[PDB]
RNA sequence: CGCAAGACGGACCAGAGCGAAAGCAUUUGCCAAGAAUGUUUUCAUUAAUCAAGAACGAAAGUCGGAGGUUCGAAGACGAUCAGAUACCGUCGUAGUUCCGACCAUAAACGAUGCCGACCGGCGAUGCGGCGGCGUUAUUCCCAUGACCCGCCGGGCAGCUUCCGGGAAACCAAAGUCUUUGGGUUCCGGGGGGAGUAUGGUUGCAAAGCUGAAACUUAAAGGAAUUGACGGAAGGGCACCACC
């Protein structure tokens, strides 16, 4: 009968300044009836975006999760809400001759974000081994386990959220894990996998601009 | 758009009852593409087939 | 009636395939998922329970909702391919591929192809019983 | 006769003649 | 008679082993004597390959694989063709198909 | 995009590990227990198997409380069918989940009691210990982790053998048996009646343990062989098959 596409508004969306691309497409919203208030639904969205659509020469199995915050008149500004990675990067990570050792952490930054991140690791065949499997035995998966989460630990209560954004981007923290576990026991894969939002600060203006520039 | 293609070789006798055969045929236009079709009626090599829709191709045996 | 994008740029959505072995739903959304552009579903094409899951009613489902969100502006489509999931099958159905072939056939461009068939780490009995379905 | 299914009739007829056969009567 | 030397399964060293349930037919049956089966393949066909390959938006966008872990029962399996029945002789064999060309 | 409840810990997960057997898989902490290996420590026969008597004992079931997501005996329907009171589909009650009391039964199976000695090879695998060129990490050094080549001791198994057994299938034990004796516990005597009747005993109940006879019958049964069949698998042929 009556179009209801006729009554929709686009809206362009922004990345934060960490990020090289600002730019991350575009949505749609209805107009503003004087019920509901167009910048109160269009709050509140969460955009999956690969990291090769974010920056040029980052890989694209590595997903981050955008939440828009504030809307500056046809300009939503998003934040970070999340990041992870896709399925068949983890579905091919896992093997079934070698063990898989997993961690999670709770850290709060220095600017009141709580983060949950997880990690996750394989043990690496050697060059010329001859035996077919590789498993670590269960001390050597507690103290491996331990050297994640004290390393996940301190690479973001220290930091805050700007920093463990850059630290995220290249997976330094992965790096970091994989390079202190050689001794315990070689592990490849090595990589933080998923980081959850758990509690935000009140709200800010000022520090979403100063996010944006 | 329509276009003709030459049979390259033979592969083989398909269908429930053999009817149709299966040959890989090059396109003329470019003689690099190649693809694997079902003919139905008696074909050899070097006949020349036309295809009407020259996306489609066949599962081999 | 549309965004207002140069030639050059492509606008962007999001395509949401689920092929169980009943039905097939093609659903366009906007990057956020929170908007709905058309969703068409594989029984609305033909009147018959036994070819909705069809490669037929996909195909023609897809090119439905593919000149639908052609005329509103949406070049590009992201693609999200779900299974029924759960307890039961990881494999999508037989109107997957017909769907996706036919979504590329009208001129849309494609995106980045996903999984997203929700796997469990251990979940509720499932239903059956002990000896399972004997037909 | 499947046994098992013989078992249940015997034991059955055993429950109906303890119904029947009363420690009372 | 015993008709295997394992029982047709692959329990040794203990008492209990975990059911799963059969893909196809949603059957309870324990998970070391399921037939496994790692399907490892492309989401889009032959065809579809060629077909989205020149609609994408990328250059060489390598497509997403399939990873699916099915477990069977044996009527299942030996109904849906994936296991066979051997000569007496051949059921000793255990290597697997030569399926490396 | 969030919220709430309950149940289950995928992939990694293996002829791998632990436990007397039932059985045991998210992280961390605490508590007590244990096998194997190492030992130029200590006691010095303290040992093996076991009437009586005890602890534990899947699932289902019973009695009280707490929760009730999923599944789901009974039940109500819709289909199928000559007929279905079944298989299939929609719902759904006990139950499935936790605590406290009962129940003591499974193809509770390796269908194979425990302790000890002897009697062929081979390659792996898990734990502990010992020895040895060489690659890697702890920026240097030993040393300790990851590989590599070996040896010893327990453990789960595998391949091979004219060791020898057996009716054979098969078994390095199911061998070392008419060339018959290492110790010890339970237990069978053609097939049915029948694990039934009765007595005793335990339990709230369901039922558990012990457990006959009258009568009837010339076979029942095990392993293997050749055929015939199969709504079992794979090949081949035929214008009295098809295309
Ligand atoms: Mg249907
Ligand atoms: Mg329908
Ligand atoms: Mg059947
Ligand atoms: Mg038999
Ligand atoms: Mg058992
Ligand atoms: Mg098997
Ligand atoms: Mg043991
Ligand atoms: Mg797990
Ligand atoms: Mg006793
Ligand atoms: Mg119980
Ligand atoms: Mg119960
Ligand atoms: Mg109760
Ligand atoms: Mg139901
Ligand atoms: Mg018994
Ligand atoms: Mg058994
Ligand atoms: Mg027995
Ligand atoms: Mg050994
Ligand atoms: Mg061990
Ligand atoms: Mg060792
Ligand atoms: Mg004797
Ligand atoms: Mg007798
Ligand atoms: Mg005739
Ligand atoms: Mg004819
Ligand atoms: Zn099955």
């Amino acid at each position: 009968v009556v179009d209801p596409f006729s009554k929709k508004d686009w809206y362009d969306v922004k990345a934060p300044a960490m990020f090289n691309i600002r730019n991350i497409g575009k949505t749609l919203v209805t107009r503003t009836q004087g019920t509901k208030i167009a910048s109160d639904g269009l709050k509140g969205r969460v955009f999956e975006v690969s990291l090769a659509d974010l920056q040029n020469d980052e890989v694209a199995f590595r997903k981050f999760k955008l939440i828009t915050e504030d809307v500056q008149g046809k300009n939503c500004l998003t934040n970070f809400h999340g990041m992870d990675l896709t399925r068949d990067k983890m579905c091919s990570m896992v093997k079934k001759w070698q063990t898989m050792i997993e961690a999670h952490v709770d850290v709060k930054t220095t600017d009141g974000y709580l983060l949950r991140l997880f990690c996750v690791g394989f043990t690496k065949k050697r060059n010329n081994q001859i035996r077919k499997t590789s498993y670590a035995q269960h001390q050597q998966v507690r103290q491996i386990r331990k050297k994640m989460m004290e390393i996940m630990t301190r690479e973001v209560q220290t930091n805050d959220l700007k920093e463990v954004v850059n630290k995220l981007i290249p997976d330094s923290i992965g790096k970091d894990i994989e390079k202190a576990c050689q001794s315990i026991y070689p592990l490849h894969d090595v990589f933080v996998r998923k980081v959850k939002m758990l509690k935000k600060p009140k709200f800010e203006l000022g520090k979403l601009m100063e996010l944006h520039g | 758009p329509i276009k003709l293609a030459r049979v390259t070789k033979v592969l083989g006798r398909t269908g429930s009852q053999g009817q149709c055969t299966q040959v890989r045929v090059e396109f003329m236009d470019d003689t690099s593409r190649s693809i694997i079709r079902n003919v139905k009626g008696p074909v050899r090599e070097g006949d020349v087939l036309t295809l009407l829709e020259s996306e489609r191709e066949a599962r081999r045996l | 009636l549309g965004p207002q994008v140069a030639e050059g740029e492509n606008v962007f959505g999001v395509c949401h395939i689920f092929a169980s072995f009943n039905d097939t739903f093609v659903h366009v959304t906007d990057l956020s998922g929170k908007e709905t552009i058309c969703r068409v579903t594989g029984g609305m094409k033909v009147k018959a329970d036994r070819d909705e899951s069809s490669p037929y009613a996909a195909m023609l489902a897809a090119q439905d909702v593919a000149q639908r969100c052609k005329e509103l502006g949406i070049t590009a489509l992201h693609i999200k391919l779900r299974a029924t999931g759960g307890n039961r099958t990881k494999t999508p159905g037989p109107g997957a591929q017909s769907a996706l072939r036919a979504l590329a056939r009208s001129g849309m461009k494609i995106g980045r192809i996903e999984d997203v068939t929700p796997i469990p780490s251990d979940s509720t009995r499932r239903k059956g019983g002990r000896r399972g379905r004997r037909l | 006769m499947r046994a098992k299914w013989r078992k249940k009739r015997m034991r059955r007829l055993k429950r109906k003649r303890r119904k029947m056969r009363q420690r009372s009567k | 008679t015993k008709k295997r030397r394992n029982n047709g399964r692959a329990k040794k060293g203990r008492g209990h082993v975990q059911p799963i349930r059969c893909t196809n037919c949603a059957r309870c049956v324990p998970k070391d004597k399921a037939i496994k089966k790692f399907v490892i393949r492309n989401i889009v066909e032959a065809a579809a390959v060629r077909d989205i390959s020149e609609a994408s938006v990328f250059d060489a966008y390598v497509l997403p694989k399939l990873y699916v872990k099915l477990h069977y029962c044996v009527s299942c399996a030996i109904h849906s063709k994936v296991v066979r029945n051997r000569s007496r002789e051949a059921r000793k064999d255990r290597t697997p198909p030569p399926r490396f060309r």
